[PDB]
């Protein structure tokens, strides 16, 4: 009618207004860098200086922190330490205003989310005051984080997901393609802010597999229409979230182009392309005798060619030739002529350029041994021989002859000869015929814990372990542009490598870390800043009216799918009309599956997990609690005393999350006192809050 | 053999009843004389094949040193620690002592010949006897699963011929009693399938599933995966009992509660009883209980754990701290210097009692008083032998040197001449992990558990499970760490003595290990070794390399003979070929089902897909959690899952005979007789790799089909004649 349209207009701006109030009320009061504002603020400052970095998370969160800084009149010149005060030019009020505007847009998007998943009108209000009035969201929405952005594109992912579900009855319409492409864009932004956005794509992917499954059984659907469904779902649910992800790494690579911290996580050609370039040389590439080089492995894990002065305890008592991964004068190498010829002299006049396919003797500079494989096998891998260093310019054998073979050229110069950084080369022995390789495995402590170097007889030419490149040249030129897809793969493998390096040791007590069972039931919270009486002090935990009742609603619904499934097998006809099945499935079931996908990887994985990882998982738990208020009180809409009991039960629990948000309002709004004033909301132990 | 489906019309859709008649019980048991004659014939053939040439490898074989030596430990009574639950080692101790075995032979390393005092051929007879009975349990399991008589006979003869079970069951190993009790669990549960689930025969089958299932779970922890598999099949069967409408709800809860009671009560009861026989028979204390708590060791006989130490400790007492969490712990300092840091006197964890574990409690500031150790009383730990304090200068750690936390602690100082504030240690009693009473306030030996905070750096005294190889070998590291784990930070005092206390002092001793704490502590060491059992082994395999039978494990090499575990590859590759073909045909029956065509018309195809979802699910639950393990594992961990693979392959041969060749069963029996004939041919060619019987080298080269499996092929001679005129060495 008219009153429902009136609440439909004036009510989203009341919840939007209480979202802007709830998330922006004491933004500029703490006056110090906080929990991960020190990290993600710094990463946002890397874009404003256009300096390269490496970090675990995908860039669209950090690019939105850079866009959060460009709107603040800030040039990135201040790195973000932990704990320190702000300089007066860094207007952090616009940045915290920006992220708290993302959570303050996460609230009305939950309003229209709950409007889309059925939900008779008091349920939309309880779910909007439920996502709105919460100290976990308004605590972690207050700051320079990409948890507000992960939460925002998770809510836009579920919202555009149900708005895609609501036009399944008229497929291939304008609304169908609209919310399918908006679901693709929001899912792609959900990965590209943080890599745990694969969880919502597991949920929408399970919905898509269930749709294509039930579209196999429709008798009227032709095969042309069904193949149009497959191309529509792989396009708008696979290609578009991958095109947004690739576009985010295109703005990541093409935006920042200088050097910075964490530049060493790249292949040396991409590091040579960027502006800083402490790995490149202008005029000349390589020559014979005078070119002092350091050979680098292009394998993921290989390092510089090293030769320390200790000799082999297991071998032919020659000098150890291993691989080490830092700058050293023992990593210096050069080239000498083959066996039978007079060697290099320091008073030559012709600067000979090196020729591939020609045998040479690779001589270490600071020590003076010839690169050689000798008839003692490798110590760890007993399949192949062992690489050593023997003799000088005249003492040795015919096995000292090592050829140079071109494997790949990056153009912009002569491809016939060996070069620096533009010539990936394999090295093969002449008499034996083994290719110089590197397994990457670790040696025992006799070789000072360095890399194992093997010389395999027949590896393949598609092997990355045999590919070496020249990095240093020691006695007008631009390096070519690298392949963008290859840099995408190498940078995602470096991100996954830092994820594997993020696994904690069990001996160090990380005070801030938590386990996933503590995030519901609120066993522990999270201390975001310094707990002195000077600064206002924040604390991450949910409002215990929302997430206790919400967690017990996930337990009460996860044993409602089972009860309705047992009663389904017992031939009961549970959900009669398509309306209440629509509210069960979209309002109830896919939030149980999105809760499970957003939560159960955090209880399975071996990684440092904190309280702020439950914020996307808590949202679907709050949808589940909204459903347990929706369908659980649907039968009370028919009796008058049941109707009045229904509205005072909705108003009772809504007043409970109002009063329990306001009672715990100091732990998001500041706790400006001396931290002993706030022991009244220290309800349990392990809530280290006072 | 199998009846037609009895489907009935519910109020919405048709439902299938789950109450078999007594006819289904009579069709699938040994009701005739010909079937008992062929079970007796398969028992003769199996008892010849599984027990041929026994005690011909008359030396210890791979991991026969382990479970044989542990059987010797149960005979001698000296306590030991192994990864596994006790029943299939204590059971070899009962077979051994039943055969006249009195310890007396440490099973040291592979190749040690048995003396003529140890019964090994009787233990080998027990292991290969249970490995023979699992064949007859595969026949009866298969017939109870609903299977033609002759195809169960030829599939079970095909299982007696399987090389991997003859090797794994012939020797003193763990997978032969384990495989017997898993096979008896699926035996008794498939016997429970065919009974109407209310009668007394069905509850006898649940009780036999309980004692066999939990007697598998108590022999090796992969039996817990058979508990999981049986439980998922209980979700299957209770799901279809919900689907049955003629069954009342009280009947479904009676089958569910009695199913839960016989199938989780009786496994947990038998598991606890077998650990009670473990703790009750293994009473002596040896070097095996060297990494157990001193309250654990207080139950054991002939202890060196100190009893009746002085409870109330005072300032001026020669004491000895012991680390709580890491079992190898004492504060230990002796006259050897570090290789790094400041190269002062080292502070280590030495697990045994010395005089170098002794420390004085002296104040920062020896009177005639008894100033108690209150909470926050800063003291200086004065080592009484080498005349030094405990000093925590901020230098590099010895072996955990990559540590921004974990500050290094040492021992340096002169009594009366070099005493500074950096030798202080504030005693902070943890009031939670200490027992209540007087010990919660002040320091009582054995009863409180305090934490030594350094008074000038704010860091706590810390240790963990990393030793020191430089000097004082096999001794761990003492550090002074901030933000280290609160579990690894606790210290307590034992073996204290001061002159300023009378001889009528209230002593204290340990609370000696109530059976629940004994059980839980033993399982924390089970899980602790089992998770951290990382050794570089040359025959170690990878779980995705098991179903293709590449690179099997080796067992024994002596006197121009070898034993090597590679399975019957023409049964192995047909098992996993049937995992692939059954996955493909169940995908094409899902898509062909929903796409419009009707699937599952004939009842034999229905019981085929039902029992191969059952058996394939047994393959899934015994093989997929071996991917979820960060430890080493060999080819014989696939083998419980491979038992369900050969059951499902049994049903594959049944669907070749019984459905796809209904009109011409001579071709179905022709396919099964060529498969069985090729299987027995693979056994006959690979018999000299099982029994340690002689090959020739020109055929040993030809037998290596894949180059992946490699068993020292130059060990054999060039002809079989040279073995008769040959003497053999004995180690
Ligand atoms: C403080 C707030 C806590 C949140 C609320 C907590 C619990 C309540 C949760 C759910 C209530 C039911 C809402 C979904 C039902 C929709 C299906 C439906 O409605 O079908 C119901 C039948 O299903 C059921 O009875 C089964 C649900 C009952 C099981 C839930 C309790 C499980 C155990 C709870 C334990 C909780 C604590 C555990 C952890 C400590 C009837 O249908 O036909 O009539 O249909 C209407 C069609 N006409 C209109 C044509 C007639
Ligand atoms: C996916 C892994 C799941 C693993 C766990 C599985 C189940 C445990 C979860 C919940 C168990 C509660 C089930 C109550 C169902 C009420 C349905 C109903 O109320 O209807 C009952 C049906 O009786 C049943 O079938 C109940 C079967 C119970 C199954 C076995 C229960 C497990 C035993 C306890 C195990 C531990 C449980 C707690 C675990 C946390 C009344 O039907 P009727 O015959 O009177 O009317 C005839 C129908 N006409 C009128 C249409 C014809
Ligand atoms: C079939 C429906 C019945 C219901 C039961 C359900 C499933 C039963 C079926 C198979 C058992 C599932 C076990 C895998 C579960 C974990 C998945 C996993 O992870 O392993 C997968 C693959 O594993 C397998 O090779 C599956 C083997 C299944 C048996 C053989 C299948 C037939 C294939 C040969 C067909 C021959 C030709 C046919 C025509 C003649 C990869 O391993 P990964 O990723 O960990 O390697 C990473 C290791 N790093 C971390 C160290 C790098
Ligand atoms: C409830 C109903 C409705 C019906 C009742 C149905 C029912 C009977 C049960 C309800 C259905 C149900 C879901 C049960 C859950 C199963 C249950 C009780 C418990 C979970 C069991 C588990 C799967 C896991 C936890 C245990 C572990 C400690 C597993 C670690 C494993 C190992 C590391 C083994 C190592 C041994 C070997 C591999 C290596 C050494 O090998 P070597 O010899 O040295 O080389
Ligand atoms: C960045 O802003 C600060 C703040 O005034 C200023 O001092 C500095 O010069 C600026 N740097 C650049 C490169 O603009
Ligand atoms: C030290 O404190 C304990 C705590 O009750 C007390 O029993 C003991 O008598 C005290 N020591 C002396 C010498 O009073």
């Amino acid at each position: 009618s008219s009153l429902l349209r009136l609440e439909s207009v004036v009510m989203p701006v009341i919840f939007t207004a209480l979202a802007l109030f709830t998330r922006m009320y004491k933004i500029g009061i703490n006056n110090h860098v906080v929990w991960d504002e020190a990290h993600f603020g710094k990463f946002g400052s890397y874009y404003l200086r256009h300096e390269f970095y490496h970090d675990v998370h995908p860039p669209l969160g950090k690019m939105l922190v850079g866009l959060s800084g460009y709107l603040a009149g800030y040039n990135g010149s201040w790195d973000f330490p932990s704990g320190e005060i702000y300089p007066d030019y860094l207007d952090y009020v616009k940045m915290r205003l920006f992220n708290a505007s993302f959570s303050a847009l996460c609230v009305p998007l939950a309003y229209f989310t709950a409007k889309a998943i059925g939900f008779s009108l008091p349920t939309v209000w309880l779910m909007t005051v439920l996502v709105l009035f919460e100290n976990s969201y308004s605590t972690l929405g207050r700051f320079i984080l990409l948890d507000s952005m992960l939460l925002f594109f998770t809510v836009a992912s579920f919202f555009s997901f149900v708005m895609f579900h609501n036009q399944r009855s008229k497929p291939f319409s304008r609304k169908w393609w609209k919310w399918l492409l908006i679901t693709g864009i929001s899912l792609g932004c959900t990965i590209s802010v943080k890599m745990v956005g694969l969880f919502i794509i597991t949920m929408v992917g399970i919905y898509t597999v269930i749709d294509l499954w039930t579209f196999l059984a429709d008798k009227s659907m032709s095969w042309k229409t069904y193949i149009n469904h497959w191309l529509a779902r792989i396009f708008g649910l696979i290609i578009v979230p991958f095109c947004i992800f690739l576009l985010c790494f295109k703005i990541h690579f093409d935006l920042l182009s200088h050097s910075g911290t964490g530049d060493a996580n790249m292949p040396s050609l991409f590091q040579a392309r960027l502006v800083g370039s402490d790995v490149g040389q202008g005029p000349r590439d390589i020559a014979l005798g005078s070119s002092v080089v350091s050979i680098k492995n292009q394998a993921l894990g290989g390092s510089l060619l090293h030769s320390h002065i200790q000799t082999y305890p297991d071998g032919s008592n020659q000098q150890q030739v291993t691989c080490y991964g830092y700058k050293d004068a023992n990593n210096e190498w050069f080239f000498n002529r083959e066996r039978g010829l007079p060697s290099w002299s320091e008073n030559e006049t012709d600067i000979e350029y090196l020729k591939p396919g020609t045998s040479y003797r690779l001589v270490h500079k600071s020590t003076g041994r010839n690169l050689h494989t000798h008839p003692v096998a490798a110590p760890v891998s007993k399949t192949q021989w062992e690489v050593s260093g023997y003799g000088d310019n005249v003492v040795g054998d015919n096995k000292d002859n090592w050829v140079i073979e071109i494997m790949d050229q990056r153009g912009d110069e002569d491809p016939e000869k060996l070069h620096t950084l533009t010539t990936s080369f394999r090295i093969k022995n002449l008499e034996m015929g083994c290719y110089l390789a590197q397994t990457g495995n670790s040696l025992p402590e006799w070789g000072f814990r360095q890399q194992e170097v093997v010389c395999m007889k027949n590896p393949f030419k598609r092997d990355k372990r045999t590919w070496w490149n020249i990095e240093t040249h020691e006695n007008d030129f631009q390096y070519p542009k690298t392949n963008f897809l290859k840099d995408f793969i190498h940078l995602n493998l470096a991100m996954m490598a830092t994820n594997n390096a993020l696994v904690p040791d069990p001996d160090k007590f990380d005070y801030l870390a938590s386990s996933a069972w503590q995030w519901p039931t609120l066993n522990v919270g999270l201390r975001l800043c310094g707990w002195g009486d000077d600064n206002p002090k924040y604390f991450l935990l949910g409002t215990p009216a929302s997430t206790w009742a919400s967690s017990v609603a996930v337990l009460a619904f996860m044993a409602t799918v089972v009860i309705l499934l047992i009663r389904w097998q017992r031939q009961y006809v549970d959900l009669r009309n398509p309306s209440n099945w629509n509210v069960f499935l979209m309002g109830g079931f896919y939030p149980l599956l999105a809760w499970g996908l957003h939560y159960m990887p955090f209880v399975i994985m071996s990684r440092v997990t904190y309280v702020h990882h439950y914020l996307p998982a808590l949202y679907f738990a709050l949808i589940i609690l909204a459903y347990c208020f929706d369908a659980g009180l649907q039968k009370w809409s028919r009796s008058k005393c049941g109707r009045i009991m229904r509205f005072v039960l909705y108003a009772g629990f809504m007043a409970l999350v109002i009063g329990c948000f306001w009672y715990f309002s100091p732990i998001s709004f500041g706790m400006e006192g001396p931290s002993s004033n706030f022991r009244y909301l220290n309800w349990f132990s392990t809530w280290d809050i006072a | 053999p199998v009846p037609e489906l009895d489907i009935k019309q519910g109020p919405v859709r048709p439902f299938i009843v789950t109450d078999p008649s007594a006819e289904l019980a009579s069709l699938r048991t040994m009701v005739t004389l010909k079937e008992k004659l062929l079970v007796a014939c398969l028992a003769v053939f199996t008892a010849v094949i599984r027990l041929h040439g026994l005690a011909w490898p008359d030396s210890v074989v791979f991991d026969e040193v382990h479970f044989g030596g542990f059987a010797s430990q149960y005979i001698r009574g000296t306590y030991f620690m192994d990864v596994h639950p006790p029943l299939a080692k204590m059971l070899y101790a009962g077979v051994a002592s039943l055969g006249g075995f009195q310890g007396d032979f440490d099973f040291e390393n592979i190749g040690d010949s048995f003396p003529s005092t140890t019964p090994y051929v009787l233990m080998r007879f027990f292991s290969a006897s249970l490995g023979a009975l699992t064949v007859i349990l595969m026949y009866m399991t298969l017939r109870y699963s609903g299977v033609r008589m002759w195809v169960a006979l030829m599939s079970a003869i095909c299982f007696a011929v399987e090389n991997s079970y003859v090797t794994i069951s012939r020797y003193i190993l763990l997978d032969a009693p384990l495989m017997f009790f898993i096979a008896a669990a699926v035996y008794s549960f498939k016997k429970y399938e065919m009974y109407p689930a209310n009668s007394l025969n069905a509850y006898k089958s649940l009780l036999a599933t309980g004692i066999a299932l939990g007697m598998a779970s108590s022999s090796k922890w992969v039996g817990l995966f058979t508990v999981t598999w049986v439980g998922l099949l209980c979700i299957w069967r209770l799901w279809f009992m919900i689907g049955d409408l003629t069954k009342s709800s009280k009947s479904i809860f009676k089958v569910a509660f009695a199913k839960l009671a016989f199938l989780l009560g009786v496994p947990f009861a038998l598991y606890l009883v077998f650990f009670y026989i473990h703790f009750q028979s293994l009473t002596l204390d040896g070097d095996g209980a060297s990494f157990f708590s001193p309250e654990f060791r207080s139950t054991l006989k002939n202890n060196k754990i100190p009893q009746n130490v002085v409870a109330d400790v005072g300032i001026g007492s020669i004491i000895s701290l012991r680390h709580l969490s890491t079992m190898g712990g004492y504060l230990h300092s002796h006259s050897h210097n570090y290789p790094a840091g400041s190269e002062q006197q080292q502070s280590t964890l030495y697990p045994h009692m010395d005089a170098n574990n002794d420390w004085l409690l002296e104040l920062y500031n020896s009177l005639t008083t008894f100033q108690n150790l209150t909470d926050g009383t800063k003291v200086r730990l004065f080592h009484t032998v080498t005349r030094c304090r405990l000093h925590s200068h901020d230098h590099k750690p010895p072996v955990s040197e990559s540590s921004d936390w974990q500050k290094e602690v040492s021992c340096y100082g002169y009594s009366g001449f070099d005493g500074d504030a950096n030798d202080d240690w504030v005693v902070e009693i943890d009031k939670k992990n200490s027992a209540p009473g007087v010990a919660q306030e002040r320091v009582i030996a054995l009863d409180t558990k305090f934490r030594l905070r350094h008074a000038m750096t704010g860091c706590y005294l810390f240790s963990h499970e990393v030793k020191l190889p430089a000097w004082g070998f096999e001794q761990q590291e003492v550090t002074c760490a901030s933000s280290g784990r609160h579990d690894l930070t606790l210290w307590y005092v034992e073996n204290n003595s001061n002159p300023l206390l009378p001889e009528d002092t209230k002593r204290i001793s340990y609370k000696p290990a109530s059976f629940i704490s004994k059980f839980i502590e033993s399982h924390k060491k089970m899980w602790h070794i089992n998770k951290n059992l990382v050794e570089p082994h040359v025959y170690e395999s990878q779980p995705t390399s098991w179903p293709f039978l590449l690179r099997g494990i080796s067992y024994w090499g002596e006197n121009n003979r070898n034993v090597y575990l590679l399975g019957n590859a023409i049964v192995w590759w047909a098992v996993t070929a049937f995992i692939g073909i059954f996955g493909l045909i169940v995908i094409t029956e899902l898509f062909s089902w929903q796409l419009g065509k009707p699937i599952l018309k004939d009842s034999k195809v229905v019981n085929f897909h039902v029992q191969v979802i059952h058996y394939l699910l047994g393959f899934a639950v015994h093989y997929a959690p071996s991917f979820l393990m960060q430890r080493q594992m060999f080819l014989h961990h696939y083998l419980p899952a491979y038992y369900f693979g050969i059951l499902a392959l049994g049903h594959a041969l049944d669907i070749i005979v019984s459905y796809v060749f209904r009109s011409k069963r001579q071709m179905g029996y022709a396919v099964v007789i060529t498969f069985l004939a090729a299987s027995v041919y693979f056994f006959k060619s690979f018999s000299p790799i099982i029994y340690g019987t002689p090959w020739t080298q020109e055929l040993c080269q030809k037998s290596q089909w894949l180059s992946g499996w490699d068993y020292n092929c130059n060990t054999y001679f060039s002809s079989l004649e040279e073995y008769k005129n040959q003497t053999l060495t004995k180690r």
